[PDB]
């Protein structure tokens, strides 16, 4: 199984293995097409516009300026 | 290098103080912007105050702060 | 359930591919037979031949009782190896207990005092509790060895290392409320496990 919890660190403590895992995975990652691609993943902060309104304007969905930030 | 106990000792030391403010009241200025504030005295002699930023772009949904930034 | 756990513990052992129906311990009072089942007063003839507690082990076919499933807390036996594997991965430190348990059952709390107060936590006094339970028809029995309880969160908690000097304070109460007297028990270690990645020294220089 691979689960558990993610160990999220400092990043001025690199361990060669490290971030080289990151580097390969962060690769693939930007390389799919797919919805969890880099791409669509980076969408959701504002370009393309992922928010609609019930308008139907469109509107980057990061919230900020508010609580919920 | 703080304990999170830590932390908390060196947080209330500073309330030992009494502090000046200066607050900010900011809302959606269509853009990001970098203000810089100085403190001048009648004399016109200034010094600088501070900096702070507002990060935002067109498209962003509108939002105002409840309170005060200090 | 508890008889469950161990045969849960047993199961899983067999996952480590530890042999589940060995012990290889206590050799001498596995073989002894246990009272009073070895007896005539029990009728049940089953337990009378189950009277050795090495043939206890399989309770399978022995006693011919199983469970409905054998999981806990909704863990299959392969999800809690992999769950205990990950509890490992961080260093841990514990308190060790030697129980010399004598007299009516009494509940232990202890916690480890800090010396300094200032920004650090007073005594959190709330290192953890375990309970003893016994009565004065109880045979004297003495553990062979440490029970061990893991301090770690607490001690990360008040934010002390392993190293860092701390007391720990023990308090032991009885169901009736009496205290007892914590001189005549000995004090608790304290011991830091850590998994085969341990630490290099500072001082001195381990590879020639
Ligand atoms: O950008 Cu939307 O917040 Cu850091």
């Amino acid at each position: 199984s691979m689960a558990g919890h993610g160990v999220r660190k400092e990043i001025n403590t690199l361990t060669t293995a490290e971030v080289d895992n990151l580097k390969d995975a962060m690769r693939a990652v930007m390389a799919d097409h797919g919805p969890n691609g880099y791409q669509a993943i980076a969408a959701f902060h504002g370009n393309p516009p992922m928010c609609p309104m019930p308008d139907g304007k469109n509107y980057s969905c990061c919230t900020h300026g508010m609580a919920t930030f | 290098g703080m304990t999170i106990k830590k932390l908390e000792h060196e947080l209330e030391k500073q309330k030992e103080e009494d502090r000046t403010f200066a607050a900010f009241l900011l809302h959606g200025i269509k853009k990001s912007a970098d203000v810089s504030f100085d403190v001048c005295n009648h004399d016109g002699e200034c010094h600088f105050a501070g900096t702070f930023a507002i990060l935002g772009g067109e498209h962003e949904m509108p939002w105002s702060f409840d309170r005060l930034f200090r | 359930t508890t008889d469950r756990i161990w045969a849960i513990w047993q199961d899983l052992q067999r996952f480590r591919k530890r042999p589940y129906r060995e012990a290889n311990c206590a050799i001498q009072l596995m073989h002894t037979p246990l009272q009073p089942f070895d007896k005539s007063d029990n009728n049940d003839e089953a337990t009378k031949t189950h009277a050795t507690p090495h043939d206890g082990f399989e309770y399978q076919n022995s006693f011919g009782y199983a469970y409905d499933n054998l999981e806990l807390n909704h863990y299959s036996i392969p999800q809690l190896d992999h769950m205990l594997q990950e509890r490992k991965r961080h260093d841990r430190v514990f308190a060790g207990f030697l129980l010399h348990n004598i007299g009516t059952s009494a509940d232990g709390h202890v916690f480890v005092c800090l010396p300094t107060g200032e920004h650090t936590k007073d005594c959190s006094h709330e290192a953890g509790m375990f309970s003893i339970l016994g009565g004065q028809t109880e045979m004297s029995f003495v553990f062979d060895r440490l029970y061990k309880l893991d301090i770690t969160k607490a001690l990360k908690k008040n934010g002390v290392h392993l190293q860092g000097d701390f007391d720990l304070e023990i308090e032991i109460t009885a169901v009736n409320g009496s205290h007892l007297d914590s001189h005549v028990i000995h004090s608790p270690t304290i011991l830091f496990e850590a998994g085969t990645d341990s630490a290099h020294t500072d001082d001195g220089h381990t590879e020639p």
